[PDB]
């Protein structure tokens, strides 16, 4: 007995690569579980969406050791009906409750099954990359077992002991399903269908696996292609499934691409993003702002520019986007003017790449004061030696967040956010969580992760890469993952799922 | 005619010619406002300008009544006092005023078109000036001012004291009052537009200054100094200037006590006893005397120079510790106002809840184990303050995890909702719909939980809650800012429940928290009383300014490491929607992903710690929806106090361990923490104590907090209770007899007297003259609470009026042509103030028939059923026991008007009030919601109780549903749920059912006597043998340990006679508390015990069904069987008195402490429960009459009917 009925919701199981075996004791057992699901929904619809004794229901279904028989009758009527249904199955034991370890599966479990989970030891099936392992007892007994055709495996199905009524086909040959279906005699078989990709790369430390929400036709990549080829599609639609640091770099090439199941976005990420979109739409809110934190080196401006464009197009309003080095490039010009400007077009004109930041100058002077000039010099230090310098960098950071002066950062975001000509909806980037007291008043702050080894992106660039790596490590030491973590495809899916107008 | 010329004002006793006169004059002040304007603004009072007299310590002082021009001639309204930003999305960032600026009341003009920002702004400023200022506790504000002025007139017997000239110079504008309030419009309507804007708060200010004079804290010249300082603070903005110099005007007392030099102080034992007195030095160390320079300079440049000159006078002319105590209480009366500080929450929001960064940035722990979303499951600090806190906290994790494993957390969550939720309310009534159909309108968390109970196990509930905003709701308290507190729904409350449950367990493993001691008596201050009697001790009341705004996200991560350690060590399946399972996971060092077994609690704690959003959203009428910046602490949360307590005790004790590992000693003896309040006590040399205190201050600064270090040799502060050298300096100006937090009608007015008696008992040991406070409470009961109006039927009008006017005085109306059932005004007699279930207020001497007087009932007299003995004391109880009668003299009781009060409390006329009527949901829906709510934790306890209740029902023994445990949750849902969002007010009237008993009970109406009130017939004769005093009577004669316990006073002499309070001196505990109250907790006047004793006297086979229906455990089962056994044998006598711990603060709770004082002849001991009963008699009589007690031994005489009732 599954948490979600396969005879009713067959298409959801087809998404996981699981096809029902055609119509034996397993065949009788799945119909018995369907009858139990229908009976449970009927009994739960009568009392506030709940079950009146979930330990009793759990014992009767999963253990199969309880008979309730009329010899109040009203309080036990539903249990007598369930008892006469389970007694007639004549099973030697009970039906174990079966859950997949996917989040998209767990969101679709009915309420009464969730009420039964608390009084049952369920059978939890692990998922490797969103795909449940096909070698489980129940998934082998109830579903068709998949068979993978590759470029070396490929032959007619009579070479193996394959039959239409037992096996399903995973085409991983790099060829069309019609060509395999008419040219190798796979006409009567059913092919499993995946919509994303899984790529294995070459890493600094090994090999790196990446799940992508694009098809292999749309993502125009082959084995051997460079990491910088089709980089923006990978950035907008990819998630690296390895531990940090995963040594992906600009020198990475593709070892293998296979079709894989698409990722589903997280619930809390979509929740906080839809909270922001509700603030964008509503007329009761004067100013709406999204604060996005990211590690220094993640390529977050390139995504958030496109995000701001798509939000302007789907919304019909003007979206402003300050960079994460906005206050630094402002203060590197205006730290001596007694009454400097806070106009949005001036601050926006100072957000270019060819303006140096104030904190970069202070960190570069701090590195010169310790004789540090090179990446090889900086990497060669111990951890205590680095932390002793990052404490001095925190001393130069604290002076700009401690008060509300005219050159303070809190006043900077105040005079930009509450200006006349500034747009209503802003997207502001930050480097670390202590700016939560300093960036303008929001209710939605997220943390962004990309497909970027930030410490490898910083060592593979110019214009003071030592200062860049030093600031990355300082900001990492000040930025935990204490806000909700959001990927770029989740931020695009948030705009696509919001019903507009 | 006039109150300062009555014969009560000169004798302070009630004869028959004096009680009727006070009744007439207080009725004349309570009825009409023409007499109130005549009383407050009589022509015969001459305006005094210069004045002379004594200070609080008896030194001659001279002051002059001065009122500035800005109060009499207010400025016009300036719109730049409340600026906006350029976007006009909120008020300006640095804006000077957060409270009501003083201007002319007609100068504020809303000339703007509606649906405009300036229109909303001026409507809100109208609401600020007209609605936020009416804060009255009992009646209208002029009636409260009449009560204060009447009390001062009767006490001082004259009308020439400076507060009259202040009232006339501030409020006499024409022939009517300059303003008034209406409960129909709920605002202050101005009559004179030329008057100032802050001027309606000065009625309450004058009420507080008169309360301070009645207290003995301020003299008349000191009242001049106080009122001049308050008008000086009101010269520009009253609340802002009060808050700006609130600490400078108080903190001089340490320098004053330094310059005293020597003090002879009492000495406290470990075991709550005064064991001696010593003569110590009160000079301060050199690091304390360096702060005096900055305090002197800031005091000279900030304060009003009359108040500054008073402070320098107090610095010079003090010679004892009691001198500094008296001047300090005077400056507390001079700087605190009593009113609750309140304006628009948009003005105070940027100072109450806006986050801030101090000293330095807090970094992160190294993440050791991590989720597939890269969210932290396990983490550890490299070095810094997180490492220092975890070095102490990590030794507690395994014991706490063992404790957490043995808790059922679903039943704990349901008990947390039914009992002691932190916000206590959802702050507003909300709509409750699940499947496209609304269920109820409610604001209770338990009906909200019963509605959405089908998704308690569903994981999408948490992510749905992450989409909802966190609500903001404001607060009032006096001498403090507005303090916006947050409110959040049940699921954000559910995410913070397991961190609360984990951090709550550490209180049972240490002694460095203060939760165990809030009992309302002197046990709360016992450790400070012990450690301030010690020598070579350094006291530290270290204060962290604004802690909830100072806790950043990284500061939250310090407590999160401790929570994740305990959560990883434990084994808890099935917490919420979570269940224990294998989980793909990351680890440092490991390049691939591992699989670990993760229980439910660690999933919940990691998901809470990884998804953190603090920012409260306020819905404003001006600006729409206002959000906050992030990085505050919400404080309407489950783990709000435990977070700050755990974090501060971890930083302090880990600094102790860190100093030990660096090679330095610790001199720290104890710390006590309750969240934002730290109390450190160091003992040793000045070098070591200064080093350790500076290291604790620096390690708090390294954690991101700003600290003010008030550290002393001889004074300590915790939980607004100041102890100075074994002596409690109470704060009398923190209790407001006149203002409230919310505007609320009273209605019942027995509840009003109970509230007044509780506030009077709270002001009892923190006051200097309790007798004037008794007179002040008598007049606020005689003027403020004396009016009752009730709608009466037209055909039933005359026969109700004529029947009720024989015992009371009633004010009638002319006709009612337009409508039916006009309302009749009746005023209650003054005898209602002193009755059981009436006022229960301490009484003055009533004259008997012989010319003798009853006793002036002191501030320690018992309430409850013991007030019925005054009916017999007026009836000459000594004469009534010397000719063996029980006849109440109903004639003398009629001439004082006690019989009208007893007829009134008998006929329940004061219950007929207006009632807010709720429109309920269907009872099938109520049963459905409660049945669904029972399925969430500990299945089967309530349906067995319902089954056993039905089993008792069918055998002919029905139980009420508020006692049956399977019910009651049905009752709670039935009370707090509605089927609509609006409620109506239903008034009540007299009809034929009530008119019948009006006619029946008012023919003769003798006062009834039960057979059981023969126990009141006892008296005490005075022998010529002087009792011996306790040996601590000499140790408290130097430097009194309360403001009312000075040498010679009645509190001092009561302590010298009865002794102190003790937790282990329970000589008779069962036999005393039986005839007084309960058995252990079950009182005999509970429906539980009454129905149980009914089924006990019946067949015993139904008894176990009673135990199952009540669903009590076996220990309570045995206690309650022994309760029935003790009621069946020797349960006939019972006495039922009520005291309070704030009332008997330093004094003993045990009636056995009076057995050494009264000689009882042994021929009266005729039963096993005579001894405790007579001890209660002697104890309550000695506390009731301390004022005439001169130290003689008493001899008790009894009535033969009392002996006959105790025998059987």
């Amino acid at each position: 007995m599954f948490a979600i009925d396969p005879l009713k919701h067959s298409k959801l199981y087809e998404e996981y690569g699981l096809y029902l075996r055609p119509h034996a004791p397993t065949i009788r057992s799945i119909k018995y579980a369907s009858l139990i699901h229908s009976m449970l929904a009927k009994h739960a619809a009568r009392h506030n969406g709940t079950l009146i004794n979930p330990r009793m229901y759990a014992d009767m279904i999963t253990l199969g050791n309880t008979k309730v028989t009329v010899t109040d009758i009203v309080t036990y009527k539903a249990l007598t009906e369930m008892s006469t249904l389970i007694e007639s199955f004549r099973l030697p034991s009970g039906l174990a409750l079966i859950i997949f370890d996917d989040e998209k599966y767990q969101s679709l479990i009915p309420n009464y099954i969730n009420q039964l989970i608390a009084y049952t030891q369920p059978h939890i099936i692990p998922t490797w990359q969103g795909i449940a392992d096909f070698s489980d007892t129940y998934l082998r007994s109830y579903f068709k077992r998949p068979f993978e055709l590759t470029a070396s495996n490929l032959a007619a199905p009579q070479k193996y002991n394959l039959s239409p009524m037992t096996r399903s086909i995973f085409n991983n040959t790099g060829r069309e399903d019609a060509v395999i279906r008419k040219l190798y005699g796979y006409g009567e078989y059913v092919f499993i269908r995946y919509e994303g990709c899984l790529i294995t790369w070459t890493g600094i430390y090994g090999e790196v696996t990446m799940m992508v929400n694009l098809s292999k036709r749309d993502l125009g990549l082959d084995v051997g292609d460079d990491y910088l080829k089709e980089y923006k599609k990978l950035l907008f639609y990819g998630v690296i499934t390895d531990a940090i640091p995963s040594g992906i770099s600009a020198r990475s090439t593709i070892m293998k691409i296979s079709p894989h199941k698409m990722m589903n976005p997280s619930g809390g990420a979509l929740a906080v993003l839809s909270k922001f979109l509700e603030a964008v739409v509503s007329t009761n809110v004067i100013n709406a702002t999204l604060v996005v934190y990211a590690e220094k080196g993640a390529g977050k401006t390139s995504f958030l520019s496109t995000y701001a464009e798509q939000l302007s197009l789907a919304s019909g309003q003007v979206v402003g986007h300050l960079s994460s080095d906005a206050y630094g490039r402002w203060l590197a010009k205006n730290k001596d003017v007694e009454e400097p400007s806070f106009a949005y077009d001036y601050v926006l004109s100072l957000d270019t790449d060819d303006n140096e930041s104030y904190y970069e100058q202070k960190a570069s002077e701090l590195l010169i004061s310790h004789g540090i000039s090179e990446v090889a010099q900086y990497e060669l230090l111990s951890v205590r030696k680095k932390i002793k310098m990052m404490d001095e960098m925190n001393e130069v950071l604290i002076a700009q967040l401690e008060n509300a002066d005219t050159h303070s950062e809190r006043n900077f975001y105040y005079m930009v956010s509450t200006g006349k000509t500034t747009p209503r909806t802003l997207i502001v980037e930050g480097h670390f969580n202590a700016q939560d007291a300093t960036i303008a008043r929001t209710d939605t702050t997220v943390l962004l992760r990309t497909i970027n080894d930030t410490t490898q992106a910083m060592r593979d660039r110019q214009r003071g890469g030592v200062v860049q790596l030093f600031l990355r490590d300082t900001y990492y030491r000040l930025l935990p993952a204490l806000h909700t973590t959001v990927y770029p495809f989740e931020m695009l899916e948030s705009i696509r799922r919001w019903k507009w107008v | 005619t006039e109150l300062y010329n009555t014969i009560f004002s000169e004798t302070r006793k009630f004869t028959r010619e004096s009680f009727k006169e006070i009744e007439h004059l207080t009725a004349k002040l309570a009825n009409d406002r023409v007499a109130r304007h005549d009383f407050l603004f009589n022509n015969s009072i001459a305006l005094i300008s210069d004045y002379s007299g004594e200070d609080s310590n008896g030194n001659q002082l001279q002051a002059t009544v001065t009122i500035p021009n800005e109060i009499t001639n207010p400025k016009e309204y300036d719109p730049s006092d409340y600026p906006l930003a350029e976007d006009e999305s909120f008020f300006k960032q640095g804006h000077k005023y957060d409270y009501l600026v003083t201007f002319r009341a007609g100068s504020l003009t809303n000339t703007y078109e509606p649906k405009t920002k300036m229109y909303k702004l001026h409507a809100a400023l109208d609401k600020l000036m007209h609605v936020k200022q009416r804060k009255s506790r009992f009646a209208d504000l002029w009636r409260e001012l009449c009560a204060v002025i009447a009390s001062l007139d009767v006490w001082y017997q004259t009308t020439n004291y400076p507060l009259r000239t202040y009232v006339k110079l501030l409020f006499h504008k024409g022939d009517e009052f300059p303003f008034y309030e209406s409960p129909s419009q709920d605002k202050i309507i101005f009559n004179d537009k030329s008057v100032a804007s802050i001027l309606p708060t000065f009625v309450y200010t004058c009420c507080q200054v008169g309360t301070a004079i009645m207290s003995g804290i301020l003299t008349h010249v000191e009242s001049i100094v106080a009122m001049n300082h308050f008008l000086h603070c009101a010269k520009d903005s009253y609340i802002d200037e009060k808050l700006k110099i609130k600490g400078i005007g108080r903190s001089w007392y340490q320098e004053a006590l330094h310059n005293v030099g020597r003090a002879t102080v009492p000495v406290w034992s470990q075991f709550n006893e005064v064991i001696g007195h010593r003569t110590k030095t009160t000079s301060e160390p050199h690091f304390v005397s360096s702060t005096f320079i900055s305090l002197r300079a800031k005091r000279a440049e900030l304060l009003y120079p009359e108040f500054n000159e008073y402070i320098n006078r107090a610095l010079r002319l003090s010679k004892t510790q009691n001198d500094v105590a008296n001047y300090y209480a005077a400056c507390r009366a001079m700087t605190n106002d009593g009113t609750f500080l309140a304006t628009l929450t948009e003005l105070s929001l940027d100072a109450a809840v806006f986050p801030r960064i101090e000293q330095r940035l807090v970094t992160r722990p190294a993440v050791l184990m991590s989720n597939t979303r890269h969210e932290s499951l396990k983490q550890k600090y490299a070095n810094g303050v997180g490492s220092i806190a975890q070095s102490y906290l990590s030794s507690f994790t395994d014991e706490i995890a063992k404790r957490v494993n043995g808790i059922h957390h679903d039943e704990a969550w349901l008990n947390f909702l039914t009992t002691s939720s932190p916000g206590r309310k959802l702050t507003e009534i909300e709509k409750l719909e699940v499947g496209g159909d609304v269920a109820a309108w409610s604001n209770s968390r338990i009906v909200m939980q019963a509605v959405f109970a089908r998704e308690y196990r569903t994981p999408e509930r948490i992510f749905k809650s992450l989409k909802a905003p966190i609500k903001l709701v404001e607060r009032q308290q006096s001498d403090r800012r507005q303090r916006a507190i947050s409110g959040l729904d049940n699921d954000r409350l559910f995410l913070s429940f397991m961190p609360y449950t984990i951090g709550k367990q550490i209180y049972d493993l240490n002694d460095n928290a203060a939760q165990g001691k809030q009992a309302g008596n002197a046990f709360d201050i016992g450790e400070m009383l012990y450690w301030t009697s010690q020598r070579n001790v350094l006291l530290s009341s270290i204060d962290v300014a604004g802690m909830d705004a100072s806790v950043t996200t990284n500061t939250k991560d310090i407590y999160n490491t401790f929570v994740l350690d305990v959560a990883s060590k434990c084994t808890v399946p099935r917490f919420g929607p979570y269940y224990a399972k294998n989980m793909e996971v990351f680890e440092v060092g490991k390049r691939q992903s591992q699989v670990k077994y993760v229980n439910a609690a660690w999933q919940a704690c990691a998901l809470e710690a990884a998804n953190s959003q603090t920012s409260t959203s306020y819905e404003s009428e001006i600006f729409g929806q206002v959000k906050n910046a992030e990085g505050t602490y919400p404080s309407g949360r489950a783990d709000t106090s435990t977070h700050h307590t755990v974090l501060l005790q971890g930083l302090v004790r880990g600094n102790e361990l860190k100093r030990a590992s660096d090679g330095k000693n610790s001199c720290l003896t104890t710390i006590k923490i309750l969240g934002d309040d730290i109390m450190e006590i160091f003992q040793g040399n000045e070098n070591d104590t200064h080093d350790h205190a500076v290291s604790n201050a620096s390690i708090l600064n390294e954690s991101g907090f700003a600290t003010t270090a008030e550290l002393s040799q001889n004074s300590i502060v915790l939980l607004q209770q100041l102890v100075v050298n074994g002596t409690f300096w109470g704060f009398a100006d923190r209790i407001s007899l006149w203002t409230r937090e919310d505007t609320k009608d009273i209605g019942r007015l027995n509840l009003a007297m109970m509230e007044l008696n509780a506030l009077i008992d709270d002001l009892l040991f923190r006051v200097r003259r309790p007798e004037g406070l008794k007179m002040l409470g008598f007049f606020c009961g005689a003027i403020c609470l004396r009016r009752f109006t009730l709608s009466v039927d037209n055909k039933l009008y005359d026969s109700t009026y004529n029947n009720l006017s024989k015992y009371m005085t009633l004010v009638k109306y002319d006709k009612n042509p337009d409508f039916d059932s006009t309302l009749m005004s009746l005023i209650l007699p003054l005898a209602w103030l002193f009755m059981p279930r009436g006022g229960e207020y301490p009484a003055y001497p009533f004259e008997r028939r012989d010319g003798t007087f009853t006793e002036d009932e002191s501030m320690f007299t018992a309430r409850g059923a013991y007030k019925r003995r005054l009916l017999y004391d007026v009836s000459n109880i000594r004469e009534m026991i010397q000719q063996n009668s029980m006849v109440l003299d109903d004639d003398l009781l009629h001439e004082y008007g006690f019989t009208g009060a007893l007829l009134l409390i008998d006929l329940n006329i004061l219950d007929l009030i207006d009632e807010v009527k709720k429109e309920d949901i269907s009872p099938v829906k109520v049963n459905e919601l409660a049945t669904s709510l029972e399925q969430l934790g500990k299945l089967g306890e309530r349906e067995k109780s319902r089954r056993a209740a039905s089993d008792l029902k069918i055998r002919g023994h029905a139980l009420s549903n508020d006692i049956v445990y399977g019910y009651g949750l049905q009752e709670k849902i039935q009370k707090s749920a509605m089927a609509t969002k609006e409620t109506t007010v239903q008034s009540k009237r007299v009809s034929s059912r009530l008119h019948e008993v009006i006619v029946a009970k008012t023919r003769d109406y003798k006062i009834p006597t039960m057979p059981a009130d023969a126990l009141h017939l006892y008296e005490f004769e005075v022998e010529d043998v002087t009792v011996d005093l306790l040996p601590h009577a000499k140790h408290t004669s130097y430097s009194n340990l309360a403001y009312n316990m000075s040498f010679g006073s009645d509190g001092w002499f009561a302590f010298a006679l009865l002794g102190g309070l003790d937790r282990s001196a329970n000589l008779l505990r069962l036999d005393v508390a039986s005839i007084r109250g309960n058995y252990h907790k079950f009182s005999y006047d509970d429906p539980v015990f009454k129905q149980g004793y009914k089924i006990y006297k019946s067949d015993a086979t139904l008894l176990n069904d009673f135990f199952v229906a009540i669903s009590a455990g076996p220990k309570e089962q045995g206690i309650l069987l022994r309760a029935f056994a003790y009621y069946s044998l020797y349960g006939n006598v019972e006495y039922h008195y009520v005291l309070s711990p704030r009332q008997l603060f330093f004094l003993s709770d045990n009636p056995v402490s009076a057995e050494r004082l009264v000689r009882i002849p042994p021929s009266y001991y005729v039963s096993t429960q005579c001894r405790a009963l007579y001890n209660i008699f002697s104890y309550l009589h000695i506390l009731r009459s301390i004022t005439s007690n001169q130290g003689k031994r008493l001899g008790m005489v009894l009535h033969p009917g009392l002996i006959a009732y105790v025998r059987g």
